[PDB]
């Protein structure tokens, strides 16, 4: 007998003030009970369970399920015991992304469904795991078992299994820095850049090291490619599992919501995937008609999906590059790569839901998202190639009322270019007509007026139906813009309108804002000034009278 | 040598805060640092049975090149029971004040064995390719609101010799910081500071941050002095005066609006009437006096607002009730990184706030959340971290402070 080191146990507790489970053992058929008794005898023979006396007041139901086979399978249902077990520190919360892996010459996968049972359970906690095989004809006491090892289905088996493998593997990995090791489910991944001879050697050393804890792994009896978390992993490349966009002459809410999941998943490597209209068709499981804008966006998904695309692994010796494009309708698409045309991954960004927005702000947010994604995956910020001129960026951030920043980047001239569509003046314009604008509405009738009074005696007041103070204050500005030359000064008392225009939108949900934006784009110079209402400021007073009637 | 019993508030669990992404260099610094702290027993690995977590990262203090471990205990501090230092109103009046990182003294005091599980933190790995190294604290940790409250007995002793020797020096402690105020000359200053490092090495930290009070505390509101006023100038003045009237009683604008009588061109010059000028002068008078009924109340939150004025200038106000400013300032010292400047502004305002009231304010930051959350840890150099929210609507007030 070669001595085997023990696997130290992990203290487990139930949630505070809560107690074990006490749930009814269901009545079984005689055929099922017979099957349980045989299985449980073999588990006990192996050490996985033990017979308990009658003091134990806890019980978890147990079932027998027919292997779709003339053989039965045992199924202990811990749904109840789980609700009452303590929270654990999960480590698999973050899964690696293939784009962050390094290329490997050789890669093996051991299977570890034997060690999982060499992982004992905390003694003081076994009692909570009691189940009862009912007796034939209910004429004897049910057999009573409790677990001695992490049970399949228990809340704490994943964490404790992982944590125990980690600590076993740690010294071996530390004394073999020329390989990488990673564990998920019952699968150990070992890769290296050694020649296959040396590589199969070390896999052997690893199995030996696992023998010290009495953990037995499969013999030389797979290899690339691997299917894992929906990816296809090859030694020098990765891609997702295949993306098959179904044909359907009638699409429903379950079918449309599944067509954005596939396109979202595939969007991490398939360049230029878009999901706006299809995602919109889900606004707010009903057959929805695809717009003509969704059938041209789906026909563009099927041609990008026609053949496969592969992504490369990460080479820490090379810079990371990230490139963004404006797709339209608040959609952005990006690629991250180190050598031209060999992407490590791709992705997309969508406009946040707001009332008003502009291209520069969206670009900035996409940069931030790509930036955080890259810290996660590669531990560093990529260099950016952006469709925006250095001068444009500089004008934006030096005049924007918020603090803003994007990391190291260069202009790439691939239209459409992000630009500033207008710029307000810092000072009043000499020689430009001065428009005093005002607008008001009757809360009850929804009737109001908008108009302006200028220093040249120009005047206008337009009566309006179904409007609000806010809408008339913007309409007034709109009128002054419509009726003025290429240069104009505008005085408003509307804090509302100021707050909107000083945000510098280039697109809006309001068609009234968009008409103002369209007017602003056509002007050479606009100075917009604000005065407090009802203080008798000349012109403001005059026009307030005219519009509050 | 014997631990102080500590426990969270009633009915509050420990913190369960996800670790946020770290760059490779910050991961490497933390591995080296945490290895040594484990070798020195300040921390110990932990298993999956500990569910709590607090974020950690790595900074560089000002004028040093060595990485420092910073744990963002903001959640644990909220959940850490209250512990029953007063605030010396004289600290803010000293000609000068040096700030000393004494957080290292804490590592010599064990931590209540039962509280340790709550100091849980993870060193992440790039792309999550290896499990996060998990640790918890055995000693008082830097940044925890308990660590000063507990060490407060040991620190009084370490200082009595120096305090009894220099009864003019004021000495205050906030987080891992000692604030040593003086009224001497910097040279005499620096030495006494060097003096004060010896007690700690003798009882046993070489860095010292300078800092002198401002002048006005609440900067006055000032109006232009001009010989000719355009319509635009008078419109801006009336706007500023109307804003200021929420702060100050008898502000009047009747006679100035009167000048704006009709529909004039924005650039045309208005001579001021005699009334107009009188009214402007009485408002000037009013603005020289302090605000009425403006009191600090240590039971309420301090609030700091910041405005970006451009060209590296930043204005800020600290209040509790709107229009009742306790301090207003300006800052102009990164000539191309908006966010580095803002981050330094937040640090400077927070430091002033510790010296005046002994606590940190809640910031309203003129920045989008995602930008700020994706860049402030690169420019942070203090061992505390205040609270903040985000202004998404441009204040009309930015003008009244430029
Ligand atoms: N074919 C193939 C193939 C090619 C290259 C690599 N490179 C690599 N760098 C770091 C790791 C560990 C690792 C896995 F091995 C597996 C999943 C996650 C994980 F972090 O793997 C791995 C494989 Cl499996």
């Amino acid at each position: 007998m070669v001595p085997i080191s023990p696997i130290e146990t992990v203290p487990v507790k139930l949630k505070p003030g809560m107690d074990g489970p006490k749930v009814k053992q269901w009545p079984l058929t005689e055929e099922k009970i017979k099957a349980l008794v045989e299985i449980c005898t073999e588990m006990e023979k192996e050490g996985k369970i033990s017979k308990i006396g009658p003091e134990n007041p806890y019980n978890t139901p147990v079932f027998a399920i027919k292997k779709k086979s003339t053989k039965w399978r045992k199924l202990v249902d811990f749904r109840e015991l789980n609700k009452r077990t303590q929270d654990f520190w999960e480590v698999q919360l973050g899964i690696p992304h293939p784009a962050g892996l390094k290329k490997k010459k050789s890669v093996t996968v051991l299977d570890v469904g034997d060690a999982y049972f060499s992982v004992p359970l905390d003694e003081d906690f076994r009692k909570y795991t009691a189940f009862t095989i009912p007796s034939i004809n209910n004429e004897t006491p049910g057999i009573r078992y409790q677990y001695n090892v992490l049970p399949q289905g228990w809340k704490g088996s994943p964490a404790i299994f992982q944590s125990s493998m980690t600590k076993i593997l740690e010294p071996f990995a530390a004394q073999n820095p020329d390989i990488v090791i990673y564990q998920y489910m019952d699968d150990l991944y070992v890769g290296s850049d050694l020649e296959i001879g040396q590589h199969r050697t070390k896999i052997e050393e690893l199995r030996q090291h696992l023998l010290r804890w009495g953990l037995t792994t499969p013999d030389k009896k797979k290899e690339p490619p691997f299917l894992w978390m929906g990816y296809e992993l090859h030694p020098d490349k990765w891609t997702v599992q295949p993306i098959v966009l179904p044909e359907k002459d009638s699409w429903t809410v379950n079918d449309i919501q599944k067509l954005v999941g596939k396109l979202n998943w595939a969007s991490q490597i398939y360049p230029g995937i878009k999901v706006r209209q299809l995602s919109k068709l889900l606004r707010g499981l009903e057959v929805i008609p695809l717009t003509e804008e969704a059938e041209l966006e789906l026909a563009e998904n099927r041609e990008i999906l026609k053949e496969p695309v592969h992504g490369v692994y990460y080479d820490p010796s090379k810079d990371l590059i990230a490139e963004i494009q404006k797709q339209g309708q608040g959609q952005w698409t990006y690629q991250i790569y180190q050598e031209p045309f060999k992407n490590l991954k791709t992705g997309k960004y969508a406009r946040m839901r707001g009332a008003h927005t502009n291209d520069v702000k969206q670009l900035t947010e996409a940069v931030q998202k790509i930036t955080t994604e890259s810290i996660v995956i590669w531990g560093k910020t990529p260099k950016f190639k952006l469709p925006i001129q250095k001068e444009t960026w500089e004008t934006w951030w030096t005049e924007y009322w918020q603090a803003t920043w994007i990391p190291e980047w260069e202009f790439v001239n691939t239209p459409p270019l992000v630009k500033l569509w207008y710029q307000l003046e810092k000072e009043p314009i000499v020689g430009a007509e001065t428009f005093y604008v005002d607008g008001a509405a009757n809360r009850e009738t929804k009737l109001g007026k908008a108009g302006y009074v200028t220093n040249k005696g120009r005047q206008k007041v337009v009566p309006l139906t179904n409007t609000t103070n806010q809408k008339t204050e913007l309409q007034a500005i709109y009128l002054a813009l419509q009726d003025s030359g290429l240069e104009v000064n505008i005085v408003t008392d509307s804090q509302y309108a100021l707050g909107i225009i000083q945000a510098q939108p280039d697109k809006s949900e309001s068609e009234l804002v968009n008409q103002i934006i369209e007017q602003l784009i056509k002007k050479e110079k606009v100075y917009l000034a604000w005065v407090p209402a009802h203080k008798g400021i000349g012109g403001n007073e005059q026009v307030d009278k005219l519009v509050s009637a | 040598i014997e631990t102080v019993p500590v426990k969270l508030k009633p009915g509050m669990d420990g913190p369960k805060v996800k670790q946020w992404p770290l760059t490779e260099e910050k991961i490497k610094a933390l591995v080296e640092i945490c290895t040594e702290m484990e070798k020195e027993g300040k921390i110990s690995k932990i298993g999956p049975e500990n569910p709590y977590n607090t974020p950690v990262f790595a900074i560089k203090k000002k004028d040093s090149t060595k990485w420092r471990k910073l744990v963002d205990f903001r959640e644990l501090n909220k959940r850490t029971q209250d512990f029953w230092i007063p605030h010396p109103a004289g600290l803010k009046k000293k000609k000068s004040v040096t700030v000393l990182d004494v957080g290292d003294a804490y590592f010599s005091v064990p931590l209540d064995e039962d509280f340790r599980k709550y100091t849980a933190f993870t060193i992440p790995s790039i792309n999550n390719e290896t499990p996060g190294i998990r640790y918890q604290y055995n000693v008082l940790p830097q940044g925890w609101k308990g660590s000063p409250a507990i060490f407060q007995s040991s620190m009084t002793k370490i200082l009595e010799p120096f305090k009894k020797q220099n009864p003019d020096i004021v000495i205050y402690q906030y987080m891992d910081d000692l604030y040593v105020g003086s009224d001497l000359e910097i040279g005499q200053h620096r030495t006494k500071i060097e003096e004060l490092r010896q007690h700690l090495l003798r009882w046993g930290l070489w860095m010292g941050y300078e800092l002198h009070p401002d002048k006005w505390t609440v900067q006055p509101i000032v109006l232009p002095e001009k010989d000719s006023w355009t319509v635009n100038d008078i419109q801006k003045l009336v706007g500023k005066l109307n804003w200021a009237s929420q702060i100050y009683p008898g502000i009047k604008v009747r006679q100035l609006s009167k000048l704006l009588r009709g529909t004039k061109a924005l650039t045309e010059v208005i001579p001021l009437t005699e009334e107009a000028e009188l009214e402007l002068a009485e408002n000037r008078e009013i603005l020289k006096e302090p605000v009425h009924g403006v009191y600090y109340d240590p039971s309420k939150d301090l609030i700091a607002e910041i405005q970006k004025q451009g060209q590296g200038q930043w204005t800020y106000q600290i209040y509790q009730e709107p229009f009742k400013n306790l301090k207003t300032g300006k800052y102009a010292r990164a000539h191309t990184n908006d966010v580095k400047q803002l981050t330094e502004a937040v640090q400077k305002i927070t430091t002033e706030s510790i010296v005046i009231w002994g606590k940190t304010p809640k910031f309203k930051l003129p920045i989008q959340k995602e930008t700020w959350e994706t860049w402030w840890t690169e420019y942070w150099q203090a061992t505390w971290i205040p609270e903040w929210e985000f202004v998404n609507t441009p204040p009309l007030v930015k003008l009244w402070y430029q």
